[PDB]
């Protein structure tokens, strides 16, 4: 909830991580919108999405 | 020690065709309700595909050494467990570095090692009838093995080993590539209820290991397991079982997902 500069497994970004419905597969990490813009991510450490 | 098995009947080689078949995730990137294009290795749409055949009914032991030009896609529809694992190489005599990966009755190896592969690798079950049970007898593929580097060993595990009878119900699919010193393994499956084919439909590959081994690859051979209960090359069964070998090349598919990230329908554009 708030503007963090953040980097998940070499994946590199700026935006606020909120809680998501989203409901991701076993071996997918993070979800790419469409145009291929980084959507949503999974923590690795408690494979939180 | 190895044995060259006899009692082995000689048949043309048979092809079929696979029907959609041999799609698997490209990249490691969930995407939800997309049409993406991607442009990767895959099996083209209504290919035809190498047929295998293990049958009891001649004994229809096929274990030849297929090529490996960049990648292959291995089905099988199984009942009893036949084929174990695979070896991959280039002279398979311990000269040059071979991999194999093999899934004995106990535990799942994978070593890339030089092995002395012989010419007729495979496994060996022993069935008893004082007590009816199966269980792993022999190891049947290599002679020595002397430098080597990667190991994988899996927690044990009691594996059935059983011959059923009736139709095919398992089916196995799995997608090798060799591409930066990476060996990519694509794995899953399926319960089916065929007789004699390798179905139609559609599923999606999803990647099960990448091992860093950079060796180069250029042929193969499966091993599966043979009955016992004649002589050292004469007294074994085979089993029944299927399989067939498919070879991948570069192609534009354009993939569909869900709602969800799993990919439920593709299209090859050439
Ligand atoms: C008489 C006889 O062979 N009994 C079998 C033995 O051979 C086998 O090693 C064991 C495996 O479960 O089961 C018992
Ligand atoms: C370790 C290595 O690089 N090469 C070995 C060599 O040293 C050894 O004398 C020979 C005998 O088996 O096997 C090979
Ligand atoms: C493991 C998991 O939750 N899988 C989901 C399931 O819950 C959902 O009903 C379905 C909708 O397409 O997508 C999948
Ligand atoms: C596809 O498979 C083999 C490839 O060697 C070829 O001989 C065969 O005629 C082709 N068509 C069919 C129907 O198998």
């Amino acid at each position: 909830n708030k503007c963090v500069n953040f980097n998940f497994n070499g994946l590199t970004g700026t935006g606020v991580l909120t809680e998501s419905n989203k409901k991701f597969l076993p071996f997918q990490q993070f979800g790419r919108d469409i145009a291929d813009t980084t959507d949503a991510v999974r923590d690795p450490q408690t494979l939180e999405i | 020690q190895c044995v060259n098995l006899t009692t082995r009947t000689q048949l043309p080689p048979a092809y079929t065709n696979s029907f959609t078949r041999g799609v698997y995730y490209p990249d490691k990137v969930f995407r939800s309700s997309v049409l993406h294009s991607t442009q990767d290795l895959f099996l083209p749409f209504f290919s035809n595909v190498t047929w295998f055949h293990a049958i009891h009914v001649t004994k229809r032991f096929d274990n030849p050494v297929l090529p490996f030009n960049d990648g292959v896609y291995f089905a099988s529809t199984e009942k009893s467990n036949i084929i174990r694992g695979w070896i991959f190489g280039t002279t398979l005599d311990s000269k040059t570095q071979s991999l194999l990966i093999v899934n004995n009755a106990t535990n799942v190896v994978i070593k890339v090692c030089e092995f002395q592969f012989c010419n007729d690798p495979f496994l060996g079950v022993y069935y008893h009838k004082n007590n009816k049970s199966w269980m792993e007898s022999e190891f049947r593929v290599y002679s020595s093995a002397n430098n080597c580097t990667f190991e994988y060993v899996s927690q044990p595990f009691l594996m059935d080993l059983e011959g059923k009878q009736g139709n095919f119900k398992n089916l196995r699919e799995f997608v090798f590539k060799n591409i930066d010193g990476y060996f990519k393994i694509y794995s899953k499956h399926t319960p089916i209820n065929l007789v004699r084919d390798l179905p139609q439909g559609f599923s999606a590959l999803e990647p099960l290991v990448d091992l860093p081994i950079g060796i180069n690859i250029t042929r193969f051979q499966t091993l599966l397991a043979l009955h016992r209960s004649g002589d050292s090359s004469s007294g074994w069964t085979a089993g029944a079982a299927a399989y067939y070998v498919g070879y991948l090349q570069p192609r534009t598919f354009l993939l569909k997902y869900n709602e969800n990230g799993t990919i439920t329908d593709a299209v090859d554009c050439a």
